[PDB]
């Protein structure tokens, strides 16, 4: 029988931004969440909904894990009920959450000297977001009735503004990489317990 | 769809994009002050510039949402330090000619060598040159050619150009729909938007000059008694019923006057209050200065440093390798990185100036919650006033016996307490006259109350009103005396050292009722006490989001700017040297002269 290929959602070389991030349908496989606890690397480790003791006796149908990479002051944005630049426009956590949340620092990967613009998030969005909803969308923000014909001029703004990742920034500017366990039961068979 | 939606709008545009320049800007500007190079220079000038044309662009987007139509006065405190033009109104001759001054006005100050072209021995540099020739010689001639001659060159290659640079500024001030450019300085303590706590530019004059009526008579005892304790020096010099002459206050202008400490002490018999031969024995470094500087902030509910502040900054001087100017900044260089930058060494004055140094960073970490245009201190001397009462509290023998620094036996008497007053009258006290007239003489160049002919007349008329200061001999009119200070030529406003003053007892009177203090003022400590600090942290998070008015009343309960704690804190002084003025002339007659022949 085959483990949860947990070595690619969190040991991943490069992930992705929090305006389009990844997800991985995890499915059919023997998940050890028990070395999760243990690693004592990971900065935030807050379960919603199940617990850390309840993790291994329960199974689950289908186990999302959404990656991206944020600040260090906008990990308390992902959780179920908070509001800002990242929960309103970018990964916004439904209120009745049933999964865990990883956070954990890396500068020494996410952090080049002179700037790593390579980490974008959406800064302007014309409505709200529906929980677990994505749109990678490049359309200029009308911010008022002129209108804008694509050129990025006077109140007409570019949403993906870019993160200014450097390793010599605060504790609240680093780069924390954060996953997002997101359990849940459907109405088929499950297979997802330790 | 209204403006205020679109003023929100395009701040957070600006929020988070200023952001990653100023870092950039700062981090460039750093590498020049920690590597004098010629590669280094050019970066804090490539990407200063980007920063700098950064602000010019978003000066001329700002200006289209009117500010009659937002209400949020958050937006209105933004917006206003953005559309002002500064500069910009201006044609692209005088703008040149500005830019063109600035960087020579500030060239013949700082490379204007001194020598005597008959004696090989008599040249020397500035500093550590001719600021050690007139603050520890005991001459009249050898101080007297350390000022004549400073001003022989400097004050004589920088009057045309000064001259230009009064009706160069105006101008930049007349267009941006203020008076004159001393009611542009006056600008930063103006309160408008709030009902009740209305500060306007003029009643800034109105309030110096209500403060000045009070500490005159601390003033008029403390000048008495320091000229009559140099009549034991020069007694061939100075009369004692008329001024001092200028080069014996302890520097080249005269601000500070804390090298006449050195021998007009009230009693030399008494051991002085140091722990330089208690650091070197006790065997102190670099790390322990501040190591010990950061349990005073923490003891008082401020929170740690960050870890990017003990990696990343240079606290010891890094060999000869490299050059680095390491006057001591605090610098706040944006994105939660805060760091320090000072040469550093085993003394008591560099042990003050820790806790001044880092009272700025407790600043700006506490305001880095705000917007980017809200990230400064309420005015331009708060800033300044809430880093120096760290070093009104760190000198007390209450807090050096605390840290184990001091003796546990040391005895404080009647005449201890005086002694650590006057080193502390003549640098807070004795500044006040010469920061408050400095800054009456350039508010009353900028709007016009004198001609041409009375430019250098009409100085030393006031410097024989307010600070009782002659001139050993006269100067016409093709001098120019102020243009030889630091902030008259690079163009700083001076009123911050005045309200500074001010607002350092306005608090520590405020923060020494909070930690319940039952004694003198100048014994006091906050340490050990978190409803203190936690009393100023109210105010410390406020940053510019609030006026200056209602951020004195969360921590004094005045929205005024009172003199009162500074007489209560000089006051067994006062006492002190009312008796000790029994027989001397307390006052100044404008008549004496030394050339009066």
């Amino acid at each position: 029988t085959n483990l949860c290929p947990f070595g690619e959602v969190f040991n991943a070389t490069r992930f992705a931004s929090v305006y389009a991030w990844n997800r991985k349908r995890i499915s059919n496989c023997v998940a050890d969440y028990s070395v999760l606890y243990n690693s004592a690397s990971f900065s935030t480790f807050k379960c919603y909904g199940v617990s850390p003791t309840k993790l291994n006796d329960l199974c689950f149908t289908n186990v999302y894990a959404d990656s991206f990479v944020i600040r260090g002051d906008e990990v308390r944005q992902i959780a179920p009920g908070q509001t800002g630049k990242i929960a309103d426009y970018n990964y916004k956590l439904p209120d009745d959450f049933t999964g865990c949340v990883i956070a954990w620092n890396s500068n020494n990967l996410d952090s080049k000297v002179g700037g790593n613009y390579n980490y974008r998030y959406r800064l302007f969005r014309k409505s709200n977001l529906k929980p677990f909803e994505r749109d990678i969308s490049t359309e200029i923000y009308q911010a008022g009735s002129k209108p804008c014909n694509g050129v990025e001029g006077f109140n007409c703004y570019f949403p993906l503004q870019s993160y200014g990742f450097q390793p010599t920034n605060g504790v609240g500017y680093q780069p924390y990489r954060v996953v997002v366990l997101s359990f849940e039961l459907l109405h088929a068979p499950a297979t997802v317990c330790g | 769809s209204t403006i205020e939606e679109q003023a929100k709008t395009f701040l957070d545009k600006f929020n988070h994009e200023a952001e990653d320049l100023f870092y950039q800007s700062s981090l460039a500007s750093w590498n020049y002050n920690t590597n004098i190079t010629e590669e280094n220079v050019q970066n804090m000038n490539n990407a200063g510039d980007k920063w700098s044309a950064f602000l010019k662009e978003q000066s001329t987007l700002a200006q289209m949402y009117p500010l009659q139509e937002i209400q949020n006065l958050t937006v209105k405190l933004q917006l206003q330090a953005l559309q002002q033009n500064g500069s910009s109104v201006l044609s692209e001759d005088k703008s040149k000619r500005l830019n063109t001054i600035l960087n020579t006005m500030s060239t013949i100050y700082s490379t204007g060598k001194v020598c005597n072209p008959d004696n090989p021995q008599e040249c020397l540099l500035l500093e550590p040159g001719l600021n050690e020739i007139m603050a520890n010689s005991l001459d009249y001639n050898e101080r007297l050619w350390a000022w004549e001659s400073w001003r022989s060159e400097v004050g004589k290659q920088l009057r045309p150009l000064y001259e230009e640079y009064v009706v160069l500024k105006n101008e930049m001030a007349r267009a941006n729909h203020y008076e004159d450019y001393g009611d542009y300085w006056r600008g930063d303590y103006e309160v408008n938007g709030v009902d009740g706590y209305d500060y306007s530019r003029g009643q800034l004059i109105e309030d110096v000059e209500h403060t000045f009526e009070e500490i005159k008579p601390l003033y008029e005892h403390l000048h008495a008694y320091v000229r009559a304790k140099l009549m034991n020096a020069y007694p061939s010099y100075i009369s004692p019923i008329g001024c001092l002459p200028a080069h014996l206050l302890g520097d080249m202008w005269g601000r500070f006057w804390t090298n006449l400490y050195s021998l007009t002490v009230p009693f030399g018999q008494k051991p002085n209050i140091d722990v330089t031969d208690a650091m070197v024995d006790q065997a102190w470094d670099a790390q322990r200065i501040f190591k010990e500087a950061e349990k005073f902030f923490v003891s008082v509910g401020l929170p740690n440093m960050t870890q990017g502040f003990w990696e990343n900054s240079m606290l010891t001087d890094p060999g000869n390798v490299q050059k680095a100017v390491c006057h001591p900044t605090a610098w706040d260089l944006g994105k939660g990185d805060f760091r320090i930058l000072m040469c550093t060494k085993v003394t008591m004055d560099d042990f003050l100036t820790a806790h001044h140094e880092m009272g700025h960073i407790q600043y700006d970490m506490a305001y880095a919650a705000q917007p980017f245009l809200l990230r400064n201190g309420a005015n331009e001397g708060f800033h300044e006033a809430v880093g120096e009462i760290m070093s009104l509290s760190a000198a007390t023998p209450k807090h050096l016996k605390s840290i184990g620094l001091l003796s546990p036996d040391f005895q404080e008497d009647n005449e201890t307490e005086i002694n650590f007053l006057l080193k502390q009258a003549l640098t807070i006290v004795g500044t006040l006259p010469f920061t408050y007239m400095l800054e009456k003489w350039r508010w009353m160049v900028f709007k016009g109350e004198i001609p041409k002919d009375q430019w250098m007349k009409k100085w030393w008329e006031m410097k024989r009103e307010i600070v009782g200061v002659v001139e050993p001999v006269p100067h016409d009119e093709t001098y120019c005396d102020p243009a030889s200070l630091f902030h008259v030529s690079n163009d700083y406003s001076f009123i911050r050292y005045y309200t500074r003053t001010l607002y350092q007892f306005q608090f520590q009177e405020a923060l020494c009722q909070a930690a319940k203090h039952e004694g003198p003022l100048h014994k006091c400590d906050i340490s050990n006490s978190t409803e203190a600090g936690q009393k100023l942290f109210n105010m410390l998070r406020l940053g510019k989001s609030e006026p200056w008015t209602l951020a004195l009343e969360n921590v004094v309960g005045a929205k005024n700017m009172n003199v009162r704690p500074l007489l209560n804190y000089f006051e067994p002084l006062f006492t002190w040297l009312k008796d000790q003025n029994k027989n001397s002339f307390v006052g100044w007659s404008t008549d004496w002269s030394p050339y009066a022949d």
